């Protein structure tokens, strides 16, 4: 088989090369939160992403479903970006 | 349980993530799996209105209105009886009246606050 030297030319790499933004160091999943006395990692197990839905007070039409819809729309936008970059 | 707009309910809870417990209100909006209760807040001395949304799992009906209906029914019954009394207004707790107590029941004793 040939050598898969080809890589992803996604716009992010070009922007990072142009900008001075150094790549993230991937410190860890353990983010910190308040009012719980626990780390509650960002993503990986019962993270803060679902905390807004789990919490029983949304003081501000159902707003709980709107956050999930927004997250799904962001995921769809990421998928669209992946599809666009796949043509590179 | 079944809930409808305008029903008076209390914010039940089963660390709490906030201190909104005990803020009674009236449900102004209902949906598939959520309800909306109106609550009042204030800054300084100026009262303000606040819209509040809660999960139905931690809401219970308010029993405050039951006393009013019971009093209305009692007043109606008193009025009906009057046709065959007066002064049907509620009376406050009156002070205790004089009474005689015999020492035979229990002779006074000394409890010696030494204590011991």
């Amino acid at each position: 088989k040939p050598l898969p030297k080809a890589k992803a030319m996604t716009k992010w790499e070009k922007f990072a090369a142009k900008k001075g933004i150094k790549p993230k160091e991937r410190a860890g999943k353990m983010i910190y939160d308040e009012a719980s006395g626990e780390w509650v990692p960002k993503w990986g197990y019962k993270g803060a992403n679902k905390k807004l839905d789990d919490q029983w007070l949304v003081e501000v039409i159902d707003p709980r479903t709107l956050n999930r819809a927004e997250r799904k729309r962001l995921v769809k936008k990421n998928e669209k970006q992946q599809r666009r970059n796949m043509k590179n | 349980k079944v809930y409808k707009v305008g029903d008076i309910v209390d914010i039940k809870a089963n660390m709490p993530h906030k201190f909104y417990q005990g803020k009674t209100g009236v449900v102004y909006n209902v949906t598939k799996s959520s309800v909306g209760v109106i609550i009042n807040k204030m800054v300084g001395n100026r009262y303000l209105e606040k819209r509040l949304n809660l999960r139905v799992e931690h809401i219970k009906h308010s029993k405050c209105r039951q006393e009013f209906l019971e009093r209305v029914k009692a007043n109606a019954a008193k009025r009906a009886e009057a046709k065959a009394a007066v002064q049907l207004k509620r009376q406050p707790a009156q002070p205790r009246e004089s009474r005689i107590v015999s020492t035979e029941g229990n002779v006074p004793q000394t409890l010696a606050p030494v204590p011991y």
